[PDB]
């Protein structure tokens, strides 16, 4: 039946899966869980940052600069365009 | 959001409320003026001022017995200065202030309100209807799992 | 229930409640020996 | 100059009849203590006083 050699079988996620997870991906990039320096402006459009205990420093009242970590703490999503909302953009680097 | 009125009307029957699980939605405004136009109109104003001052308290004055608002649900009202726009609310409760003297306090339905207003975007979406059958008779697939028994 | 729908011609201040009431479980009694359980409580 | 002094709810008085403003969002002014810097605010509500 002509089975000799070897053979590589490569394999994929389903197009559902594929569109929901391109779709998450998208929009809130990726699981980081490193300590490190935030991503602010290297997406085209937009970059999505969320952080846990984030340290910000700056001549600012405390006060304000609590609510900014508080901000960055909860998740935000820095636009670079006037086009604000829209995902249908690639997104790409740069 | 405007804080006087014209053309107002407190409507009865209306089947939603501020819980906002349900709601009729409507294609165009026109449809939705006249959905709401063949409502039983319980008590109308040509011009009346709004009160509350405080928060979460709007409310307007009118001259009937609280006994004779109990059927009020809903109330609808344009005003002057933006155009023949018509501002949705609920009726949320009923004060009594004088005998033959009520405050019938509102809040704006946003949904009804805003309807025509507002743009969608790409969302995170939980649940929804979405295309059972294919052209051929075949089903669509969708797989996600549901987790129920 | 949960999430249950429910209407009619009244305030929806009541309505909620009556929602909430049956979102919680309730017990509707059919005869006037409200509490006892030892009767057969078959169908019809 | 502005006011919401003790209040501790700052607003600005503009001298336009309220329906006048109905599509205001932001503030942004500057300070002659910051130099060219400029400041930038919500509008949160508007208040019919007079």
């Amino acid at each position: 039946n002509g089975y000799r050699g070897v053979y590589v079988i490569k394999k994929q996620l389903k197009a559902e899966y594929r569109r929901s997870l391109s779709s998450f991906f998208h929009k809130y990039g990726y699981k980081i869980n490193r300590v490190k320096k935030p991503n602010l402006r290297t997406r085209k459009a937009f970059n999505y940052v969320q952080t846990k205990d984030c340290f910000i420093s700056g001549d600012i009242n405390n006060n304000d600069l609590q609510e900014i970590r508080t901000i960055f703490d909860n998740g935000i999503t820095l636009w670079h365009t006037d086009n604000i909302g829209n995902y249908s953009v690639e997104n790409e680097l740069r | 959001v405007p804080l006087s009125g014209t053309n107002v009307r407190i409507l009865a029957d209306v089947p939603f409320s501020n819980d906002y699980k349900n709601t009729r939605w409507f294609t165009s405004s026109s449809n939705q003026y006249n959905w709401f136009n063949s409502k039983s109109r319980v008590y109308e104003m040509s011009k009346v001022t709004f009160m509350g001052f405080r928060e979460n308290k709007p409310y307007v004055s009118v001259s009937l017995p609280i006994d004779k608002l109990y059927s009020a649900s809903y109330i609808m009202f344009q005003n002057a200065d933006y155009g023949n726009k018509w501002f949705y609310a609920f009726v949320t409760e009923l004060e009594f202030k004088n005998s033959a003297v009520t405050y019938v306090h509102f809040e704006i339905d946003v949904l009804q309100t805003w309807m025509f207003d507002i743009k969608f975007q790409e969302s995170f979406i939980v649940r929804e209807h979405v295309k059972l059958w294919n052209d051929d008779g075949t089903p669509t697939i969708n797989t996600i799992d549901e987790g129920l028994s």
